[PDB]
């Protein structure tokens, strides 16, 4: 069974991709969807199997790489952390598959699309079920190849081809650092298996753990889209909406977080990386909360919301409460997938327009979508007793619960980042559903009012909700977004819970802050995020509905003109990357090609020896005039030079100077 | 309203058939045939790797210690 | 399948009908001229083509917008675009 | 006779039959091309027979013949795990190299087949010889057939391309000859068994190193000395390009396991920082200038320079892992570079007559089978996992880091830069917009010939990526013999 | 010249207004104000001053340019632009052998 | 050599032969054609590099001061 | 050789590709080309080589545990 | 000091209002009426609140 969870998504991908002609769009959709539905059911069972019974499962198939001290197997371990990740990965993958039957119905290439969906699920399973870091890297690269294949699904569009280059190469930068980090592990311990690395971790050189932890963290920025290497994640919104719901906001983005959570038995022995994890987390939350409030694309806002939540989990990891980060990771993939599938539904209704400035009303036209995205937005802001309430609000009070400067700092930073989250959540829900209509009448012209006479049969197209294959995922994910946090709060938060007591999430007694977070933190800071959400939400509603002039005053002031464009342009990080990193590399390639390879390497080489020697040989060849009188003089000359050399006992070097002088005199013309 | 499946595999139009250029005979029977016959033979190749030899000695040294249990 | 002449005409007729700068709603036909048949200024016609652009969610380049000086020329242009909603 | 001499006679017998068939019939060129192809398959069947019998943990050379008669120059053939996979690679490529270029030659077809059948013997010999002067004899006997292969069946800039390869390879290899002659003078023979026993004085080693490395640096090739390859590979016919990249570029890689690792160890150790400095530079510069190359076939050739540098730093690691990774990356390069050359030189050039990346766009829309294989060969060039190219790079890069960490850290940047050019080339030909407008008429997709050699080459790259132990179990014991070093408690046992 | 140029600037300044002011009611009042400023200069004749008022308008269109101007979805710069662009040559390949 | 101008600053609505690339069939090409086309790194024209460093400094100064 | 399909060969791109191919025939030694050539061929390799020599055998990570130092030398 | 163009940004913002007379007034009047009046837009901004409030009071009265 366990090895069958791994195998099923792979087989459905192969049928849809290499045999799409035989099965057709219907047969590809059925085999692809059914295989991942079956895998999802087998994985829910494996959660009861492994986690609730504390029975880890080991299976090794054959060796991959065999050398001295290097034995890396095609082996898989199922523990409490593995089955925890598999549930959001396979529930969301199953639902996005069912969703994609309705969303991609009109597209010409459905077999290729559904094949890439199953290929992504297979690779994500490989990433969380591996025995060792090198097989986890296969899923890491595999998910990257699948994200490139899905961002660039519409290859005809150049924008898509630029954005897929960004995703591929910004993730290769993280891969370089993981490869260095895995080299460090092999160099120190001789093998990179999890049992080996974690059993020996308490004793390794403390500075060796620094090198591995930094390399593991740098690799984690690229995939988890942390501020240093995050430019790719918003560009991955070029691919179709269901791709952005699973890969770009509910599964692959979390792999960086999984890498740190898996490596907890190692990075816990280096508090130096834990400060970097923590500050890395707090920066990305305010960095991306500010940007999303000034975006005009709905997908761009929901992409910048995901990076604000990924920054929350990395903050929790550096806070040294891994069960909290795992709890947020699973809870977030339910409501972030909901908002993306809900946004995808309004894009479908409004003729593929993705701009808030052209959406209005629509609340009466898309009632289910509005309520469902209201479900998602209340857990995104962690409204009390929602699924996101138990995960996001425990990260905040755990930051203040570690009574340190860095903890109180990140609490202030993260709380401000939460304020801007509430602002762009109102923006999305107000401008798409609650504001006056800002788009053409075609989305709002019904048949109850007669605008036509001889064309009443057709041509109204008034923004209707989709079909069963579209709404069904949205309803299910809504139920998760309301109740999943409560029903699983003990498995993850607990107080002395033993769910991860198979060393899947190792907390060192020195770093435990759980008891203080339960008792030490004052009620004011415990309740503080709630008042801010309720107060800002009403303030932004009035400034968007009642008092709409004031924001016009801000953006028409030169101060606010610069502040609006600064955050709209994403801190100008894209600007400085193309101009000083990307273009710098393309100039360097040109200078090597133009001035060195085709320049001085051929001048101080074959071409300069060619043109130099041909000139020399013509001059010496011009000494031969076929005159016996002049040839006789040469013999006497060459006779005397031999007599001088072997009678004046001259230094042999004096001769070589003569030859080099003579040769270079024939090198000069005229 | 899905369309019929289409295309010309190998560029052979729906009228005619694939014309054998000449390479096909040796390449399918000799080149690939040799690899399947090599694959089936490789299964019965005796294992003369250093590790199968070094594992068995290594087990007999660790069996002389509490690290590995001996069947005797 | 695509856009029809009667569908585009009904929408532009209602567009110009709701514009106070037309001399009369009655004399707006398929072959109506903006400058003299409808009596519109050189800036009112620029506003008109912007309203037509909003109605069909398309873009009118400066080269093409200068050509639109009558209803029929506008009707033809919208149907010459396979991108209008 | 031995079984290693049967490897050499069969390609010679095929040369004879192509030359004499016209004397029994005006014969078709299709009959000449079946003889050459059946001859290369038989060499591949013998080589698979040799591999079945081969002992994976034996320190004696195998399948040797008792000469018992000594002359001034005598051919001595033997096989060790270090050389068996180089022989197999030569015998899998040569059949595909012929099939790939089956229609593209058209004129002088007998001459073309005779040169390849002659090249197969000379490249097979260079791995089978058990002397270092005999190694040099065949490592340089390939230069006259390759001068005439490029000149007779090459592209427009063929004359200069063929002069570059011959003169650079002749010049570089004449510094190797001086070093070999010195070792023979001091020891009295170049037979490996007698030379490997002998230990040279450090100063002799440091000057023998200067002369074997100068040869290898030209033939790797390193960055400031790679001009011949940028000309040779591009202007060469498709078949010549496949041989030169997959098999000839590996002669220097296999020559370090014979001429440097076992007989000049102190020199290799004290000079590795010079090797690594060069290897690091040729990783960066080659990769920066592969990004701005506008000829597709010359973009595949430049990619080879960056990969050879990873395997060169791997052979100089004094580590078991980097040495086996170097051989794996050379085997991996043999399959992937062959496929990318087939795509650029044998599918695009066949249909367009152009190699300029300006003219290609959206080729996936009309040629979906080409784009699938082209993507897989681009990913392997990028060292993606599940391909043998990833295993070789990882082991080559780890031994580089364990030897001198800083240089392996720069060399690890190949993970970002090989990816950069591979995807950028891919997105500009297969993707990048709709089918170009420079294509007046539609292009057909892959032929059953083009498909099945691309599929065969991809199949070797992926299967060997999954289970590299097919090649790793043979090299372990024999690689163990080229490591220099001791451990304080494992050595000098009593 | 000097007419379609001033009409291009009139349409442009009305798009920049709707881009910054997202609400159409509010932009409606802004739109009447920019007309008044074009209609205030309908009797300028000499090219020395005619082209100065276009040059200085072009400065105010850059001075207040939007970081992300609205683009219709199927327009160049739009979300669905070039999404399933058809092959520009549907004719079967000419009969050549490779 | 023509001016080294990125073709993203050309008119997308001109009667281009190749509309996707914004090019005509005979027009001269800069020697840097590779990295001047529509499939090349983007050019952001929001503000000047010098003014951008200022505004990046003001963000940092504000965030360091909050830490202070 | 074999007839290829018809390509609308752009005279502008054909002469550009010809320019890139014959470009070396026009390289000169200027104050600028020497400065770029000296930087790339001498300075960067000499800097990389110098660090390679100074840090050679400086560190080893194998089996090093707490209480041991990474530095060999 | 004033520009040659009559544009003043202070006066521009003063006119950022709903104009008293508008030539396009009737063309845009559909966006503020009917389904798009103030009440109608926010009539169902909280979908299940009304049904849930009365239902929760029924559960809340459990003393009797
Ligand atoms: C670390 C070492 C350096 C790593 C980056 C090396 C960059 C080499 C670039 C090689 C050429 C790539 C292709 C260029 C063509 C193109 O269209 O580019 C698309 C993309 C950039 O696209 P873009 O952002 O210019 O496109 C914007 C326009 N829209 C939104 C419509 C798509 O190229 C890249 O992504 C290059 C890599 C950039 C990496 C940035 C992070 C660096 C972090 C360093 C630490
Ligand atoms: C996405 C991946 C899809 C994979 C599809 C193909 C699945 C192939 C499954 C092969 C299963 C082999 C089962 C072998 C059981 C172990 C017995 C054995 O020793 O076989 C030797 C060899 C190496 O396996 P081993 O040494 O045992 O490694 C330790 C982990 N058990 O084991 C072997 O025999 C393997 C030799 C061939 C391996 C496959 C290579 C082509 C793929
Ligand atoms: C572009 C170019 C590959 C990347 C490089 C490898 C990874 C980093 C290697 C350097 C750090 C490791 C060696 C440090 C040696 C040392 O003595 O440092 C000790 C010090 C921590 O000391 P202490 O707090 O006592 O340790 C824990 C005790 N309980 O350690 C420190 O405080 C180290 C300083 C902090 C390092 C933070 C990360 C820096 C990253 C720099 C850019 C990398 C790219
Ligand atoms: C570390 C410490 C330093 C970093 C933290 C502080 C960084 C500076 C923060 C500056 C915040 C300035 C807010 C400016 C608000 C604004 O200009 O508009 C934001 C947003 C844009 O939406 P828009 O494109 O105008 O669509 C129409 C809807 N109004 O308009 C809206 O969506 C309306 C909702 C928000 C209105 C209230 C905003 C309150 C801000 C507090
Ligand atoms: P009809 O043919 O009757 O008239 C059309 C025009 C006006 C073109 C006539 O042909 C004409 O008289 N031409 C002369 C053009 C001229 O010199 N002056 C006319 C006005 S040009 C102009 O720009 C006027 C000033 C406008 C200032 C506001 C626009 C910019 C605002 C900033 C951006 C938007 C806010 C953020
Ligand atoms: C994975 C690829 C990279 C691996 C190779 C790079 C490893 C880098 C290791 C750096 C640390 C090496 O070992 C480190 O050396 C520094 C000096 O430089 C010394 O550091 C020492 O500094 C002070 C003196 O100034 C000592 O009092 C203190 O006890 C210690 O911190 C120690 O000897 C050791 O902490
Ligand atoms: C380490 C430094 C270098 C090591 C040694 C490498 C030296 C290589 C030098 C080769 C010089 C080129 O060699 C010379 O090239 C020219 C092309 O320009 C050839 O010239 C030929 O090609 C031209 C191209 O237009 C044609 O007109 C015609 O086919 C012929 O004249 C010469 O036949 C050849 O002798
Ligand atoms: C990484 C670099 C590796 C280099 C390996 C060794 C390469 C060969 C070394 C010598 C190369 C020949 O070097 C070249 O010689 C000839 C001498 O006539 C000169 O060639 C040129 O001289 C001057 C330019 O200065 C010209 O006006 C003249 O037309 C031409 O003959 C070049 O100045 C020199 O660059
Ligand atoms: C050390 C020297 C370098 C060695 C390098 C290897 C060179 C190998 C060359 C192959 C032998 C020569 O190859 C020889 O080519 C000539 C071309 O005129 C052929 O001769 C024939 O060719 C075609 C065949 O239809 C006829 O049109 C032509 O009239 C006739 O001469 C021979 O049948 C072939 O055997
Ligand atoms: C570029 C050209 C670089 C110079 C050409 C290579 C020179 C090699 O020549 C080198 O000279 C030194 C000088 O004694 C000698 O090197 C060695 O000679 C004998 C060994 O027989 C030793 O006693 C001596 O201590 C040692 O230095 C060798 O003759 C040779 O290794």
């Amino acid at each position: 069974m366990y090895l069958s969870i791994i195998i099923l998504p792979l087989l459905g991908s192969v049928v849809s991709g290499f045999f799409g002609r035989k099965v057709g769009v219907s047969g590809a959709q059925l085999i692809t969807c059914s295989s991942v539905i079956i895998t999802t059911i087998l994985s829910i069972i494996a959660f009861f199997e492994v986690g609730f019974n504390n029975i880890p499962v080991t299976i090794n198939i054959f060796r991959w790489i065999d050398s001295e001290w290097f034995i890396i197997n095609w082996g898989f371990q199922y523990d409490s952390l593995t089955v925890s990740m598999l549930i959001p990965v396979l529930i969301i993958s199953s639902l996005v598959h069912i969703y994609s039957i309705s969303y991609m119905s009109s597209d010409p290439h459905n077999q290729r699309f559904f094949s890439y969906l199953s290929l992504f699920t297979f690779m994500m399973i490989i990433l969380v079920t591996a025995n060792n870091y090198l097989l986890m890297f296969v899923g890491w690269e595999g998910v990257g190849v699948c994200s490139y294949l899905l961002v660039s699904f519409w290859f005809t569009r150049i924008a898509a081809n630029q954005s897929s280059i960004s995703a591929f190469l910004t993730n290769r930068v993280g891969d370089c650092f993981l490869t260095v980090g895995m080299f460090a592990i092999l160099w120190s311990l001789g093998n990179l298996d999890y049992a080996t690395v974690f059993s020996l971790a308490p004793y390794i050189n403390s500075n060796v753990v620094i090198i591995i932890g930094i390399c593991l963290l740098i690799g984690a920025m690229a995939k988890s889209s942390q501020v240093g290497l995050h430019v790719w994640l918003p560009m991955a919104m070029e691919g179709p909406t269901p791709v952005s719901a699973l890969i770009h906001a509910a599964t692959m983005v979390t792999a960086g977080v999984y890498l740190l959570m898996r490596s907890s038995p190692l990075i816990e022995y280096s508090s130096t990386v834990l400060l970097l994890c923590l500050w890395l987390g707090a920066i990305t939350t305010v960095f991306s909360s500010l940007i999303g409030l000034f975006q005009q694309d709905i997908k761009k806002v929901i992409a910048y919301s995901t990076m604000s939540q990924l920054g929350m989990m990395v903050l929790s990891i550096g806070l040294s409460s891994y069960n909290i980060a795992l709890f947020h990771l699973v809870n977030h993939a339910f409501y972030k997938a909901l908002l993306f599938l809900g946004a995808g539904s309004v894009i479908h209704a409004v003729a593929d327009n993705q701009d808030f400035r052209k959406f209005g009303g629509l609340i009466s036209y898309l009632p289910l979508t509005y309520s469902v995205m209201l479900i998602a937005s209340l857990s995104l802001v962690a409204f009390p007793f929602m699924t996101g309430f138990y995960s996001k609000d425990f990260i905040l009070e755990s930051a203040y619960g570690q009574f340190s400067f860095s903890g109180v700092a990140v609490y202030i930073i993260a709380t401000i980042g939460a304020i801007f989250t509430t602002l762009y959540s109102v923006k999305v829900l107000y401008l798409t559903f609650l504001s006056n209509p800002n788009g053409p009448r075609t989305y709002y012209r019904l048949a109850i009012d007669n605008f036509f006479s001889a064309q009443a049969i057709k041509s109204y197209k008034p923004a209707h909700e989709g079909d069963f294959f579209l709404t069904l995922p949205l309803v299910i994910l809504a139920l998760f977004s309301i109740f999943f946090g409560f029903i699983t709060k003990d498995i993850f938060i607990g107080l002395g819970s033993n769910f991860f007591v198979d060393n899947s999430l190792f907390i060192h007694p020195i770093h435990e802050i759980m008891i203080d977070t339960e008792f030490a933190v004052p009620v004011l800071f415990k309740l503080l995020p709630f008042i801010f959400t309720i107060s800002f939400s009403v303030i932004a509603l009035t400034l968007s509905e009642l008092l709409s002039e004031l924001v016009i005053y801000f953006k028409f002031s030169r101060f606010g003109y610069n502040i609006f464009g600064f955050f709209n342009q994403r801190f100008l990080i894209e600007f400085f990357y193309n101009k000083y990193i990307t273009n710098l590399i393309l100039n360097l390639g040109g200078q090597i090609t133009k001035i060195l390879d085709k320049g001085s390497i051929e001048l101080f080489g074959p071409y300069g020896l060619e043109r130099g020697l041909v000139k020399l040989s013509k001059n010496i060849s011009s000494l031969s005039t076929s005159h016996v009188t002049t040839y006789a003089l040469y013999i006497l000359v060459g006779f005397i030079l031999y007599l001088i050399y072997n009678n004046l006992l001259l230094d042999y070097s004096y001769l070589l100077l003569i030859i080099i002088l003579l040769l270079l005199l024939m090198m000069i013309g005229e | 309203q899905y369309d019929p499946p289409t295309g010309w595999l190998w560029g052979v139009r729906p009228g005619e058939k694939y014309q054998n250029e000449g390479w096909e005979g040796p390449f399918f029977y000799g080149f690939w045939g040799s690899l399947i016959v090599f694959a089936i033979a490789y299964a019965y190749k005796p294992d003369t790797s250093i590790q199968t030899w070094a594992l068995e000695e290594a087990r007999r040294r660790l069996e002389a210690e509490g690290i590995l249990e001996d069947p005797n | 399948e695509g856009l029809q002449k009667v569908e585009v005409y009904e929408r532009i007729k209602s567009l110009l009908a709701g514009f106070d700068k037309v001399n009369d709603p009655n004399n707006i036909t398929e072959t109506a001229h903006f400058a003299n048949d409808l009596g519109l200024d050189s800036l009112d016609t620029v506003e008109v083509v912007m309203a037509i652009e909003e109605e069909f969610s398309i873009e009118i380049p400066d080269k093409d917008a200068d050509q639109i000086h009558s209803v029929d020329k506008a009707i033809e242009y919208i149907l010459r675009q396979p991108d209008a909603h | 006779m031995s079984l290693l001499y049967v490897l050499l006679i069969i390609p010679i017998i095929g040369i004879f039959l192509i030359s004499t068939i016209d004397s029994f019939y005006f014969f078709n060129v299709s009959y000449y091309k079946k003889i050459a192809l059946i001859t290369t398959i038989l060499n591949l069947i013998v080589s698979l027979i040799i591999y079945i019998l081969f002992d994976f943990s034996n320190n004696q050379f195998q399948f040797i013949q008792e000469n018992l008669d000594l002359s001034f120059y005598d051919i001595y053939l033997g096989v060790d795990g270090v050389s068996i996979y180089f022989v197999l690679l030569t015998t899998i490529i040569m059949p595909i190299a012929l099939v790939s270029n089956w229609n593209s030659i058209t004129n002088n077809i007998k001459s073309y087949l005779i040169i390849m059948l002659l090249l197969e013997t000379l490249l097979l010999a260079v791995f089978l010889v058990l002397d270092v002067l005999l190694f040099y004899i065949f490592f340089e006997s390939i230069l006259p057939p390759l001068f005439i292969l490029i000149g007779l069946f090459g592209s427009s800039n063929k004359v200069r391309a063929s002069f570059y390869i011959f003169l650079y390879t002749l010049l570089g290899s004449l510094f190797l000859l001086l070093s070999i002659l010195t070792m023979s003078s001091i020891v009295g023979t170049t037979y490996f068994d007698v030379l490997l026993k002998s230990s040279f004085e450090y100063t002799t080693q440091l000057f023998l190193f200067f002369g074997i490395f100068i040869a290898f640096a030209v033939k790797t090739p390193v960055w400031g000395l790679n001009s011949w390859l940028l000309r040779a590979h591009v202007e060469s016919p498709l078949g010549g390009s496949i041989v030169l990249a997959a098999i000839v570029l590996k002669l220097s890689l296999y020559g370090v396991f014979r001429l440097i690792l076992p007989i000049l160890p102190q020199a290799s150790l004290n000079l590795t920082y010079i090797v690594y400095a060069i290897g690091a530079i040729t990783v960066l510069y080659a990769s920066f200038s592969t990004l701005r190359t506008v000829d597709v076939k010359e973009l595949i050739a430049y990619s080879s320079v960056a990969h050879a540098a990873i395997y060169l730093m791997g052979v100089f690691s004094n580590t078991i892992q980097g040495l086996e990774g170097a051989i794996l990356l050379g085997l991996a390069h043999g399959f992937v570079s062959s496929g990318l050359f087939i795509c650029a030189g044998g599918i695009l050039y066949d249909r367009t007559g152009t190699r300029l990346i300006y003219f290609f766009r959206g080729l996936t829309q009309i040629m979906p089978l080409f784009s699938l294989f082209f993507f897989i060969l681009c990913l392997g060039n990028a060292g993606t996992p599940l391909t043998l190219n990833f295993v070789g790079e990882f082991m080559s890069l780890y031994g580089t880091l364990e030897r001198l960490p800083i240089a392996g850290m720069l060399a690890s940047t190949s993970i970002i830069f090989s990816a950069a050019y591979s995807i950028y080339m891919y997105n500009r030909i297969a993707f990048g917009g709709s089918v170009s407008l420079y294509f007046i008429d539609c292009f057909r997709d892959l032929t059953k010939r083009e498909f099945f050699i691309l599929f065969t080459l991809v199949s070797f790259t992926v299967i060997l990526g999954i289970y590299p132990s097919f090649v790793l179990d043979g090299l372990h014991y024999n690689i163990s013999s080229v490591v220099y070093g001791i451990e304080p408690n494992a050595s000098y046992l009593t | 010249s000097n007419r379609q140029a001033a009409l291009s600037l009139y349409r442009r300044a009305l798009k920049l207004a709707l881009d910054w002011t997202v609400h159409r009611n509010l932009w409606r009042g802004q739109a009447l104000y920019i007309r008044s400023l074009f209609e205030k200069n309908r009797n300028v004749t000499d090219p020395r001053l005619q082209r100065a008022l276009l040059k200085e308008t072009e400065k105010l269109l850059e001075k207040w340019k939007h970081p992300d101007p609205y683009c219709p979805p199927t327009a160049p710069g739009g979300s669905k632009y070039e999404r399933n662009l058809p092959v520009p040559n549907l004719e079967p390949p000419p009969p050549l052998k490779f | 050599n023509p001016p080294r101008i990125k073709r993203q600053f050309r008119d997308p609505h001109a009667d281009w032969w190749d509309k996707q690339e914004r090019r005509n069939f005979g027009e001269p090409v800069h020697e840097d054609h590779d990295i001047l086309g529509m499939f090349s790194p983007y050019e952001y024209t929001w503000i000047t590099p010098g003014k951008g460093l200022f505004q990046i400094g003001l963000f940092i100064a504000s965030f360091l001061g909050l830490c202070y | 050789g074999l007839q290829h399909y018809k390509i609308a060969m752009d005279p502008a791109l054909v002469r550009l590709g010809s320019m890139i191919s014959n470009r070396y025939k026009y390289f000169r030694w200027t104050k600028r080309t020497a400065l770029v050539s000296f930087m790339y061929v001498v300075v960067v390799p000499s800097t990389i080589g110098y660090l390679a020599y100074k840090t050679d055998g400086l560190w080893d990570l194998r089996a090093k545990r707490r209480g041991d130092l990474i530095s060999e030398r | 000091k004033p520009n040659i163009t009559g544009f003043d940004m202070r006066e521009f913002l003063r006119h950022t209002k709903t104009p008293t007379y508008d030539p396009w007034e009737r063309h845009e009047a559909w966006r503020y009426t009917g389904r798009f009046s103030r009440f109608n837009r926010f009539k169902g901004a909280l979908p299940g609140f009304g049904i849930a409030t009365v239902a929760f009071t029924a559960y809340c009265v459990f003393e009797h």
